[PDB]
């Protein structure tokens, strides 16, 4: 998220930096919520071969 | 002159997983998992046999 | 799927307010009867 | 002893609806405890903007949280303000000598 | 956060643009996007307007 200016001198885009990084890291959160492992395990119950 | 606005805040918070974050400090909060038991078979209003 | 539930109604409207953001049951008070092509 | 093909049935079974209650369980309270607290953030706000447009030409800002009122307010205009009834009309010609 | 910054300074147009009223050069201009713009060296001139 960012600026832009506009005056007698020109022109000029900037950025914002503490927002952006406001978004990220809950983003992140979200990922890293998401991106976990199960604990349990589970056997063989029903044959292949025959 | 002035007429500011607040809220309310405690010393001593507790702390709750969000869905964004581990640990938020919040002013109360509420067990919802039951641990312990009763060690006596609670038989009121039923003819028990032993 | 069978649930043990026999009616569960799903809204398709807003607030039915005769005569989170604060405008319906808000700082407007009542709905319009008398506007019937709009919401 | 239950029969073992059958008792590894049960253990299979029962562990299997373990996992689906007890990650039903944390999510459940997870999602609950994010809308609460801007379920107190928003009845912050709407809160404070009443004040705004109660103080409808009166007041300026900060962005503290607080305002500034522009004419001599004693403690009974004070008191009108905090109950909803202040009525700028009094006031509106003396808060634009400034 | 831009506009009660700009407190008695900017209009709108609502495209997500404001508009200064006096001459703003680009400290002025560096100083609304670090979050220390001080209106009342302005307000006095933001009022011919
Ligand atoms: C906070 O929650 C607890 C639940 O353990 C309850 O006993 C208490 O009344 C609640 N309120 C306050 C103000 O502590
Ligand atoms: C099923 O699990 C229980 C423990 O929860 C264990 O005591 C029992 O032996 C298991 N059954 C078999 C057939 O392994
Ligand atoms: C404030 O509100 C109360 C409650 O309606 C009312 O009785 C009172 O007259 C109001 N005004 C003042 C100045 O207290
Ligand atoms: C803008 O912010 C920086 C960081 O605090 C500060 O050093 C600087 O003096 C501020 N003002 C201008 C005009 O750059």
């Amino acid at each position: 998220y960012g600026f832009r200016h506009q005056n007698a001198q020109g022109e000029g885009t900037a950025a914002d930096y503490k927002s952006t990084q406001s978004a990220i890291d809950q983003i992140t959160g979200k990922l890293n919520r998401l991106i976990a492992k199960t604990n349990q395990q589970f056997k063989l119950i029903d044959n292949e071969f025959n | 002159d002035k007429i500011c606005l607040g809220h309310h805040a405690v010393s001593n918070g507790t702390k709750v997983n969000t869905l964004t974050e581990r640990g938020v400090e919040v002013v109360n909060a509420t067990e919802t998992v039951e641990r312990t038991n009763t060690p006596r078979i609670c038989s009121k209003g039923k003819r028990t046999v032993d | 799927r069978y649930v043990k539930q026999r009616s569960l109604l799903l809204a398709t409207g807003m607030k039915n307010v005769p005569e989170l953001f604060g405008a319906i049951a808000g700082f407007i008070e009542n709905g319009w009867e008398g506007l019937i092509d709009g919401w | 002893e239950v029969e073992k093909q059958i008792g590894n049935v049960i253990n299979w079974t029962r562990d299997s609806i373990t996992e689906v209650w007890s990650y039903n369980a944390e999510l459940l309270v997870a999602m609950e405890n994010q809308h609460t607290i801007d379920l107190a953030d928003s009845e912050m706000d709407k809160l404070y903007e009443r004040v705004k447009r109660q103080l409808r030409e009166n007041a300026e800002e900060d962005g503290t949280g607080c305002f500034e009122i522009f004419h001599k307010c004693d403690d009974d205009c004070m008191a009108s303000i905090r109950n909803n009834t202040y009525d700028h009309r009094k006031y509106r010609e003396e808060a634009m000598q400034n």
